[PDB]
Formats: structure tokens, C-alpha cells, sequence
């Protein structure tokens, strides 16, 4: 629940189920900003041509 | 006794899109928009 | 442009070439960055060839750390350097200088 | 990255999961996850077994 891509600590002492930083904020940045990119409204207004 | 690896860069670029960004750094862009 | 044309179907021609206008540039934004996106890939992509041929070209003889350098394990000279450049180093004469260390 | 850092240290098995020859404790589990693991240490450790 941390990050995206975590790991599995085993020592024969415990289950540490930490979480990665760099690539997972690497990929969180990428996919933001692929929908800061393409969710948006258009930028030309258009007008009522049938009636 | 060693040998690296590169590539070459500049120090100014051009500010590109991509599909995943915005304002990505590159060596070279040329215009398609006249 | 001078004479200006009847208005309805002066309004349709410019709602036609306005929809046009939009379907054209939001198809030169798509293309400019998927090709970008596609010229970075293949740079990377150019590069990891180059990394992994020559990590091939140097077998056990040279193990790799973490950065592109590579820790040749036989005091590799410049005629070395050649060789492991121009695809003509051969592993197989210096591993048995190479492999005790 | 993981495979970079650890160089004789751990190899892989097949289905993706390093093997440590050496002694790792939580420390290098702390080394290994924010990249201050050194070779340098265990060299030899590992490479005798
Ligand atoms: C970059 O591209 C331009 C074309 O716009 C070209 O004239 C130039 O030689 C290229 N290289 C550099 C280093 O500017
Ligand atoms: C169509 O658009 C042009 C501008 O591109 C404008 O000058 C012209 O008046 C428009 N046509 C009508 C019928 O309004």
C-alpha cells in the first residue's frame, strides 16, 4: 500500500514488505503526466449549426 | 585499467513533448510547424 | 476572402475546415510525441545493444559494477582497447590470465 | 539495478529471486534498498562459497 513496487525481506528474522521510491515515483510521474497531457477540455469554441 | 561507456550531450538543448512528459531536455529538435 | 460568400454555407465551410483544423492538430501533437517518445526508446534502446555487445565481446574477463565501466581483469593496453572496439577481442586467450582474480 | 548492485554476491535462481551466499543482515537489506550496498565488503565471503 506504500508504493507500486515493493520488496520481500527475508533474513530468517521477520517479513519486511518495504516499498521502492525512485521507480515507482519515476512511474507515478510518467502516468500523471500522461493524463495531465491528454485529459483536457478543447481549447476551440464551436457553434450551433442545424437548428 | 578500465574502459566506460557514454554518449554525447550538449549543454543547451531543446525542450521537447513526449507521450509521457512535457519539456523533455534532448540534444537536437527541428521545427515541423512552419 | 473579398466578395464575401452566402452565410449559411459560409458557416458550414468554416465549421468544416475549423473540425479539420482540430482533427489535424490533435494528430501533429499525437505524432510529434509518439515519435519523440519512440526516438528515446530507440536511443535507450541503442544503448543497451552497445552495453550488452559488449558485455558479451568481454565474457567473465570483465565484470561489470553499476556505472558502464568495466573492470577488465587482465591489464587490457590499448591494442586490447581495439580489439574489444573494432569486434575482435576473443575471450578465450586471456581468461587464463583473467580468471584468478 | 538489484542485479547491478549485487555483483558475486547473489545470482539469480530462474524464478527471479537472488541468492545470497553471505551473511545479509537487516543492514544490508537497508543497503540494498536505498543503494548503499557495497562489494567492497563481501567479496571474498561470497566468493568462497
Ligand atoms: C541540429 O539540427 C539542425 C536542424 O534544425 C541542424 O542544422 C544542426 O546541424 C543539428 N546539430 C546541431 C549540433 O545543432
Ligand atoms: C468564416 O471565417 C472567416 C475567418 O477565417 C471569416 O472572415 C468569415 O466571415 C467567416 N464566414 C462567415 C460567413 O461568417
Amino acid at each position: 500500500i506504500d508504493g507500486w513496487y515493493g520488496f520481500r525481506h527475508q533474513n530468517a528474522q521477520g517479513e519486511g514488505t518495504a516499498a521502492d521510491y525512485k521507480s515507482t515515483q519515476s512511474a507515478i510521474d510518467c502516468i500523471t503526466g500522461k493524463l495531465n497531457r491528454l485529459i483536457e477540455k478543447t481549447n476551440q469554441q464551436f457553434e450551433l449549426i442545424d437548428n | 585499467d578500465k574502459i566506460c561507456l557514454g554518449h554525447h550531450a550538449v549543454s543547451n538543448g531543446t525542450k521537447v513533448n513526449t507521450l509521457c512528459e512535457r519539456g523533455v531536455e534532448v540534444v537536437n529538435a527541428t521545427e515541423t510547424v512552419e | 476572402e473579398f466578395t464575401e460568400v452566402e452565410k449559411q454555407i459560409g458557416n458550414v465551410i468554416n465549421w468544416t475546415r475549423d473540425s479539420i483544423t482540430e482533427v489535424w492538430s490533435y494528430n501533429a501533437e499525437l505524432l510529434v510525441a509518439m515519435e519523440n517518445q519512440h526516438t528515446i526508446d530507440l536511443a535507450d534502446s541503442e544503448m543497451d545493444k552497445l552495453y550488452e555487445r559488449v558485455k558479451r565481446q568481454l565474457r567473465e574477463n570483465a565484470e561489470e559494477d553499476g556505472t558502464g565501466c568495466f573492470e577488465i581483469f587482465h591489464k587490457c593496453d590499448d591494442d586490447c582497447m581495439a580489439s574489444i572496439r573494432n569486434n575482435t577481442y576473443d575471450h578465450s586467450k586471456y581468461r587464463e590470465e583473467a580468471m584468478q582474480n
